């Protein structure tokens, strides 16, 4: 079934605006929308066909009182997603209430697409965790389409924020996000932007336009992460097929990100798999292990090379783990594309189940708990203390998100059979 | 996953009693999956066909077809005929 | 209209019915040549009244 | 036999003046009505001969209170349509008045054209409903017509208004008009203004000149639905043998219109009919199911994939008619004509028999139930109130369509084999 985005707020409308455009070139489409002359590919999942070939995406863009966001109208790219569908604080309690009384006319523009298509399997959110407007708008979206479409599976493209700690509300936007996003997210792949930064000083000199560079290492990891889905399969071909390995218990949905070369700007198959065992290449920031591991290899792959490859990644053990899950690495396939560069034909990434991402989540926990005692930003905001009197949605996140700090360290146990 | 995905949820559901055997629903299936699978419609596409050997008395309990002989059938042209023997297709049968 | 005409109806009703069943399971036994009966009924009105045998 | 045309009213002689010019340029016809020298069609039905190859359409056209037909008078193509007969308020009382003290002499043209042709088979109106002048005398002259012509029928192209919600006495003035023509209207092709504005505004920015924009709309709808006998073909080459299959009940006469290609200014029959069932392609504003579909195609289309096409149709299920009978997606085929553009090679129009546009007159009803109890536009003008004093033509009109509002949604039920 096709695959529906809402992309929201002002961070998460730029990293769908650049992924559709990513997928622009490397698909056979054009900025009008029209498919190119010189162009095997299922873009039916994530492209719309019109009549005369102006594969339009499925996007859905949210918007609230923009004013940089006239920067999407005005570009060459504006034709390409038309299903004229974009609807006009920094307060997580401030986004949450806008997204209330503007909810259904949303909800109706998610139903247009979802009566156009053939059939849709699961709502792609680029949401921005701690994201002013974006986070709030996104929690409350999150929990509506679980009630509405239950039998559809979301994920989050989650791009947890951490510049090494500006917002003085960030750890209380982020404690509340996480509450809704542990409860009603089947999936969510997590990146981090200090991470990302610290790959933008490795691989080049960047580091004050971070947030402008740093998107395209965003795009890259998102163009890639359904590119098996994109392109016709043997194996995996549904969304759910793929999920259902990295998430192995229902809480633990939080998956890191690598991408075997950090500068893709021959390697055989041996080479490829072990870098993304290397902590160089992963792009995330008591005995600790992986609960499951996966990785996707483009290009024309020499097969052979890989049963020596996969026995070869074993002999060296570069990834430890011993969960309560199996957690034997998963090795897939895939074409790289007839339209973009050969440079580094083959270049690979990772999507793995980790529980040092338990660390990241502890930190706004920490910074929270710190922030709580002083009570320095409770905002008292007429609109944050109105919509929340009691401020004990924050103590409910806090004891949800301490369940799962504590579900992790039990998965590194050796008795998560016992409950955790 | 289509061709196998129809026949699946009939299979599990009823018409256990070889009603799943109906030469139409069969041939409706084939069609149905080869049109829908979106590879591509082309001239390789003809000379496929959705067939049975062994008749089933009944499918059995969890409506396993451990064995259903449902045989996917390939005509060849007089010329690879020779080329494509027909136990050679009745080895490619097996792994489907 | 109310009665004598429902008179004459019903019988050639049921009689074009018998004539049309019998018709279109005669055509179901043969194997393009199957689009004659898929599209006869591209609703599913009278997909089907008695399975033969 | 030889159709003709009864153009009335100011905005029904607009939709006429249109259609006529737009089957010159069409046929071989100049605007002097003189066979073009650059020019294998049946123009025998719509246009009239003359020895020198004057092709003078057989249309009526009906003046009352005249501004707009002033302005038909000075253009080049007044030429084009001499049968050199036209014939000397804004309520329905008004219109039915007027027309009935003309009738004889209106009547008596109606006569001319019927000896002059070798056979008359139907009398399409281009009728406005809530017309004002149109309104009212176009009810009138369609009850005279079906006595006089016992054996002929009567279709209307009518142009249902709906413009959001000027006119005060709107509702009365249609609720009148379709009682009229629930019963003395063999036939009836359903319009609305704010259908053809929404997609006005879809495919163009035109907003503010929707009315004359707009009858391009209409015309293209017009002469598409005739094209099959205008042009020669195995099938549908006489009205009344297409008639049948779009109506299968007598009072269920109003037939929903599309258009492949709203954007008319290669494409295969698998898509033209897809396109065509989406809603965006409509042109029309409890369980809900068409009664029966019709499609005719008019371009490069290939013989045999049409057949393949009904089957992927079948497959695709854009929609279901799950009525009482076997009614089936029909596929017609007809011919584009030379000298005009041939571009989008292939485009189509259907036309469906649709128990939706019982919405559409329920809402007209609804303003006049609520304007009823008002009273507030009684019109209490005298000629209103000495025309009707009883009031009770409204109240005979009420129960007529909410029998026929009430027999659409009897189609739903399983049950129509019983009486609707
Ligand atoms: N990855 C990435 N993150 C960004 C970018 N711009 C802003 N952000 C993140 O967006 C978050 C704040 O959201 P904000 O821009 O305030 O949303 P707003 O309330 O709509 O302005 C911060 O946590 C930043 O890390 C960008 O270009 N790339
Ligand atoms: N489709 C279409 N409808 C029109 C146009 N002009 C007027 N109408 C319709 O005509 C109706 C009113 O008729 P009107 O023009 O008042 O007739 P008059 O009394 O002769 O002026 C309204 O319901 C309009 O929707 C036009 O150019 N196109």
């Amino acid at each position: 079934r096709e695959i529906i985005t809402l992309q929201l707020g002002q961070c998460g409308n730029q990293i769908g605006f650049e992924f559709w455009k990513q997928l622009c070139a490397e698909h056979g489409i054009s900025p009008e929308g029209i498919v190119e002359e010189f162009a095997t590919d299922r873009k039916d999942v994530f492209f719309y066909q019109a009549d005369d070939e102006h594969y339009i995406p499925r996007a859905v863009l949210l918007d609230l009182e923009p004013r940089v966001i006239h920067s999407i109208l005005n570009s060459p790219y504006a034709k390409l997603y038309n299903p004229e569908n974009i609807y006009l604080g920094n307060n997580w309690a401030s986004g949450f209430s806008q997204g209330e009384k503007i909810h259904e006319d949303i909800f109706d523009i998610i139903d247009r697409e979802a009566d156009g298509s053939d059939s849709l399997e699961g709502f792609v959110l680029c949401h921005s965790i701690a994201g002013g407007t974006g986070s709030g708008l996104g929690s409350y979206l999150l929990e509506r389409l679980n009630d509405r479409y239950p039998k559809k599976l979301v994920q989050t493209y989650s791009v947890f924020p951490n510049q090494d700690e500006d917002v003085v509300v960030q750890p209380y936007n982020s404690l509340l996000t996480l509450k809704r996003l542990t409860q009603n997210a089947d999936c969510v792949v997590v990146l981090d932007n200090t991470a990302l930064n610290r790959i933008a000083t490795d691989r080049l000199h960047i580091q004050n336009p971070s947030f402008s560079q740093i998107n395209q290492l965003v795009s890259t990891i998102m163009s890639a992460s359904t590119t098996t889905l994109r392109y016709p399969g043997y194996m995996n071909n549904d969304l759910i097929g793929l999920i259902a390995s990295l998430i192995p218990t229902p809480r633990l949905h939080f998956l890191m990100t690598g991408y075997t070369p950090l500068t893709t700007d021959k390697t055989t198959v041996l080479d490829v798999m072990r870098r993304l065992l290397q902590p160089k290449n992963v792009m995330v920031s008591t005995n600790h292990c992986y609960i499951a591991i996966l990785n996707i290899i483009q290009g024309e792959v020499d097969p052979t090379q890989v049963h020596k490859s996969l026995q070869r990644i074993r002999e060296r053990k570069l990834a430890n783990f011993i969960p309560w899950g199996p957690a034997s690495i998963q090795v897939a396939l895939s074409r790289k594309s007839p339209y973009l560069p050969s440079a580094h034909r083959v270049s690979g990434l990772m999507m793995a189940n980790h529980t040092s991402i338990s660390s990241l989540f502890e930190r706004t926990c920490r910074q929270y708990d710190k922030l709580r005692k002083r009570e320095a930003f409770l905002e008292q905001f007429r609109k944050e203390d109105m919509f929340k009197d009691n401020f004990d949605e924050m103590d409910t996140s806090r004891e949800i998100v301490q369940q799962l700090i504590d579900e992790y360290h039990a998965a590194t146990r050796p008795d998560y059979i016992s409950w955790g | 996953q289509s061709l196998s995905d129809l026949l699946f949820e009939k299979l599990g559901a009823g018409q256990t009693p070889g009603e799943l055997l109906n030469p139409l629903v069969l041939n409706s299936v084939l069609s149905k999956a080869l049109q829908c699978s979106l590879h591509g419609d082309t001239p390789h596409a003809s000379n496929l066909s959705l067939a049975l050997k062994y008749l089933p008395e009944v499918f059995a309990p969890n409506a396993p077809d451990v064995l259903s002989c449902l045989e996917l059938r390939y005509k060849v042209d007089w010329p690879l005929n020779i080329v494509i023997t027909e136990g050679c297709v009745s080895k490619y049968s097996g792994v489907f | 209209l109310v009665s004598g005409f429902e008179a004459t109806i019903n019988k050639f009703d049921k009689n074009f019915s018998a004539h049309l069943l019998d018709l279109l399971a005669r055509l179901s036994i043969y194997s393009g040549m199957a689009s004659v009966i898929s599209r006869l009924d591209f609703n599913g009105f009278y997909t089907e009244r008695l399975e033969r045998l």
